RNA sequence: UUUCUUGCCGGAGGUAGAGCUACUGGAUGGCCGAUGGGCCCCACAGGGUUACUGACGUCAGCCAAACUCCGAAUGCCGGU
RNA sequence: GAAAGAGUGCGUAAUAGCUCACUGGUCAAGUGAUUGUGCGCCGAUAAUGUAGCGGGGCUCAAGCACACCGCCGAAGCCGC
RNA sequence: UUGCCUCCUAAAAUGUAACGGAGGCGCCCAAAGGUUCCCUCAACCUGGACGGCAAUCAGGUGUUGAGUGUAAGUGCACAA
RNA sequence: GUUACGGCGGUCCAUAGCGGCAGGGAAACGCCCGGUCCCAUCCCGAACCCGGAAGCUAAGCCUGCCAGCGCCGAUGAUACUACCCAUCCGGGUGGAAAAGUAGGACACCGCCGAACAC
């Protein structure tokens, strides 16, 4: 399965490990469209994240 | 009217600085303590200042043992 | 008056008001007892009012007992005195009180005068306050 | 109608045994090659165990209590050198020749002086 | 000493945790948790209103029957928690208990009585252990003095019992004490 | 890529909170209370025959940054 | 006995009176009390000039409480 | 007050200031060093006259409440 | 293999401890007798040690039973907190205490060695 990852929040404001997260994530600019798998390291990325962030899911 | 104290010593900076589950190297210290606070165990020795240093290379290991806090290195296997 | 006979250290910092007290939450030495509502500070010259308060109105029967101690020290400097060069003298010894804590209660048979004597408190003491029996 | 009123004084000497053992206990450390030659004794026997502290097991042990040793006509001397005798040629046999002695809180003399004195005369090197 | 039992109905909890809870407390509805020698516990939801009523009607302890999706059960109200501020209820502990058993039971004590003019009444324990069935539970027990002069302590053994029940409390406890009355000289030392 | 993030694994703490017949102090009211460890007649023997003091114990209910028989969420170190 | 309370008071030096509490007759259904709540009222008095919604004005809410559907709204995003 | 040491403030890795809260230090040991070995208290009830409230004490509940040079802190009855 | 049998050891060393009530001497474990010789008392064969089994399981020890005191401990709730929305007031997801409660509970296991049997 795949994810479809989008911001919806801008980084300022936030703190240095949430940023650090996004960037993983590999979200820079706000309403950025991002296809991940499924692991539970992305579940863990997203549940820290959820904030600033829209999933959908595809397949 | 003033005040006597406001005097003070400096820090020494101890407590526990190599953790459970790590390499370490030989002779490397482990624990920073005023008395007892962790027991060696085996390939553990005690210095002057009672501190907790390895004797062997190994992985640290923390435990409990009869009502105490005991260090230990265990041997490592080699690749 | 209630002051403590000797404290290990005569000054202590601001202490913590946060939170809903736990200790003293239920009335068990008599019938009948205050619950307080509000965070404060609560002084020993309020707790000696309130139980001159009390006394002064029950008159012959019934007892006061008292859940608190004003045993919490605060500093004050004086006047005309530049900020800084060290702590205070302390002043008044306080009894921080929490939400819900029980201050004074009553064993007394009949409810009108016992009611009109914990009323008589509650309106000595700088908190919101309310009638608890022993009862649940 | 009895009624305890201090300290026994065979419940509190077998505390001291075991405190006094804990001092070598502590320090002695038995492995596989170089085992630990641990001691007991009583008031009308002795008795001899070496184990490995590795696994908790116990390589070769002897005692006073056996039919061989008892038809000696000679006194606890004369058991205890027996003993350690016939101990050494179980660990040689075992394929034990360094270990270490526990006195086992006991004083050295008498008993277990002649039972050291037999281990080493018998051969076996600690 | 009979008592009946009260009905009321209960509904098995969908979600636990602190922010269900307290979903449920804004509602309007208490949780509880049902546990007992039966060795299956169970948390549940009650009403609020309806339980504070009959609170009020049996006293601290009432023998209760649960309607649980149609299956009754009978409890005992054992132990429970109360907001300092909102007299409200937020958990209750229910014991099942079968008809026949020994239960600990804590049952408050009145007095009442005419006191004589230098009397001092004084209660020190308003709240005893008594061990009873389920169905014998008392709800309040009262104790008399008429005409009670210098030192007439009331010991807790001295209370007269219904049958069937027995005293867990230690004969040394004291319900109700008897002194001498105050004195405005005494009542200005005191405090002092 | 040794860096970062996350999931999991191995870790010692001593904060929040709570507690005391568990220690160091503070504190409310009772019970036997012999013996104030003691005084209306000092008898070497009847009681505060007298409102005190009443220790130990016990009923219970609180408070403490320099109290911890307990003890999280975080953060920190190491590996995958 | 229907009900007189060592009387809730405004009454006289002290009596005596006006009363009242509970009760009895006509009329003919709501009458009381605390309980938890959302809004409210008083508590409210300073100095150049309204001056404590930004102003006009707003309950025929343009205020507050809860849901629904939309729009405006930056140098954020998208298009060239 | 200016140097050093103990604890707290110090938010459970280290660290973390203030004219914040409490105290000390500019030695001593030829043994208070080292080896080995013997043994474990103080609290406790009673008393041939002193000697009693405590002197030393045997009996015989007693896992540290006696204590381990010099303040605090950690431990140490498995002993330091 | 059995035993109401002794040593050496274990475990995030009290579910294992304290107390009360009963029972054991075949071998062992204990108490015991007396100090010629080893050895010792800051005195003393008390302790250590020296030589023996005349006597005895009462202490110690073990076994069995008692919830009297200690001990362990849920599910659920409450306090707390990481992050975020909401013009102060407050809520949503994640983690989850301490105390108390139903209860549990008079340890389990490993290696040798003693009597009987094979
Ligand atoms: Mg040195
Ligand atoms: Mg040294
Ligand atoms: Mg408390
Ligand atoms: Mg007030
Ligand atoms: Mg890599
Ligand atoms: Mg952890
Ligand atoms: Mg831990
Ligand atoms: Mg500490
Ligand atoms: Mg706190
Ligand atoms: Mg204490
Ligand atoms: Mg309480
Ligand atoms: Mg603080
Ligand atoms: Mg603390
Ligand atoms: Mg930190
Ligand atoms: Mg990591
Ligand atoms: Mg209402
Ligand atoms: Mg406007
Ligand atoms: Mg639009
Ligand atoms: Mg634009
Ligand atoms: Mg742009
Ligand atoms: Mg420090
Ligand atoms: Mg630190
Ligand atoms: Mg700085
Ligand atoms: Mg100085
Ligand atoms: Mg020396
Ligand atoms: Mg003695
Ligand atoms: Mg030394
Ligand atoms: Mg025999
Ligand atoms: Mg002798
Ligand atoms: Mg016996
Ligand atoms: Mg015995
Ligand atoms: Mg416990
Ligand atoms: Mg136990
Ligand atoms: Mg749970
Ligand atoms: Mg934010
Ligand atoms: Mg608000
Ligand atoms: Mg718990």
């Amino acid at each position: 399965a795949e994810l479809k990852i989008t911001q919806v929040r801008s980084t300022i404001g936030a703190r240095w490990k949430q940023r650090e997260s996004l960037r993983t994530l590999g979200l820079k600019k706000i309403r950025q469209s991002v296809v991940r798998e499924d692991n539970a390291q992305t579940r863990g990325l997203i549940n820290t994240v959820h904030h600033l962030v829209e999933v959908e899911e595809v397949g | 009217s003033s005040s006597r104290n406001g005097r003070d010593s400096a820090a020494q900076r101890l407590g526990v600085k190599r953790f459970g589950g790590q390499v370490v190297k030989a002779g490397e210290i482990l624990v920073r303590q005023r008395g007892t606070h962790f027991h060696p165990g085996v390939n553990v020795g005690r210095g002057g200042d009672d501190t907790l240093f390895a004797l062997a290379p190994g992985a640290v290991e923390f435990g409990a043992k009869r009502g105490r806090k005991t260090v230990n290195i265990v041997p490592v296997a080699r690749p | 008056m209630l002051i403590p006979r000797k404290v290990k250290h005569r000054k202590q910092h601001h202490p913590e008001q946060r939170g809903i007290a736990s200790g003293g939450t239920s009335v068990s030495f008599g019938d009948y007892g205050i619950q307080a509502l509000e965070h404060a500070y609560i002084t020993n010259r309020q707790i000696e009012s309130a139980r001159i308060a009390i006394n002064r109105h029950i008159k012959r029967g019934g007892k006061v007992w008292i859940n608190i101690f004003p045993d919490r020290p605060l500093t004050k400097k004086p006047a005309e005195t530049r900020m800084g060069s060290g702590k205070g003298s302390p002043e008044w010894w306080v009894a921080n009180v929490k939400p819900g804590r029980v201050l004074f209660e009553l064993s007394y048979p009949d409810e009108k005068t016992a009611r009109d004597a914990l009323t008589r408190a509650i309106h000595k003491l700088p908190i919101k306050a309310r009638i608890v029996t022993r009862e649940e | 109608a009895h009624k305890p009123v201090g300290q026994n004084i065979s419940e509190v000497r077998r505390n001291a045994r075991l405190r006094r053992h804990a001092r070598l206990r502590k320090k002695v450390a038995g492995t596989a090659e170089v085992p630990r030659l641990v001691v007991n004794r009583s008031a009308r026997h002795i008795h001899v165990q070496l184990v490995n502290d590795l696994n908790g097991t116990t390589l070769a042990a002897a005692s006073s209590i056996e039919a061989d040793v008892r038809a000696i006509d000679g006194d606890k001397k004369a058991h205890s050198v027996r003993v350690g005798q016939l101990i050494a040629e179980r660990a040689k046999a075992a394929g034990v020749e360094t270990v270490v002695f526990d006195r086992g809180g006991y004083t050295y003399g008498g008993r277990i002086a002649a039972l050291a004195d037999a281990a080493r005369e018998a051969g076996l090197k600690f | 000493t009979a008592n009946i039992p009260n009905k009321l109905t209960a509904n098995v909890r969908t979600r636990t945790g602190k922010g269900a809870s307290r979903q449920a407390r804004r509602d309007g509805k208490v949780p509880a948790v049902l546990y007992g020698h039966g060795t299956d516990p169970q948390h549940l939801e009650l009403n609020a209103r309806d339980f504070a009523a009959v609170l009020r009607s049996h006293g601290t302890n009432a023998i209760l029957t649960l309607d649980i999706e149609g299956t009754e059960q009978l409890a005992l109200t054992k132990a429970l928690d109360v907001h300092p501020i909102r007299r409200n209820i937020q958990h209750a502990d229910l014991l099942v208990v079968q008809r026949g058993e020994k239960v600990t039971v804590e049952v408050t004590v009145l007095v009442e009585g005419d006191a004589t003019p230098g009397t001092l009444v004084t209660q020190d324990a308003n709240t005893i252990e008594i061990e009873a069935e389920a169905l014998s539970i008392p709800e309040q027990l009262t104790v008399s003095v008429e005409g009670v002069e210098a030192g007439t302590q009331i010991t807790a053994g001295q209370i007269s019992l219904p049958e069937g029940v027995n005293l867990i409390s230690d004969p040394e406890l004291l319900v109700v004490n008897v002194v001498e009355a105050p004195s405005a000289e005494a009542l200005e030392e005191e405090g002092a």
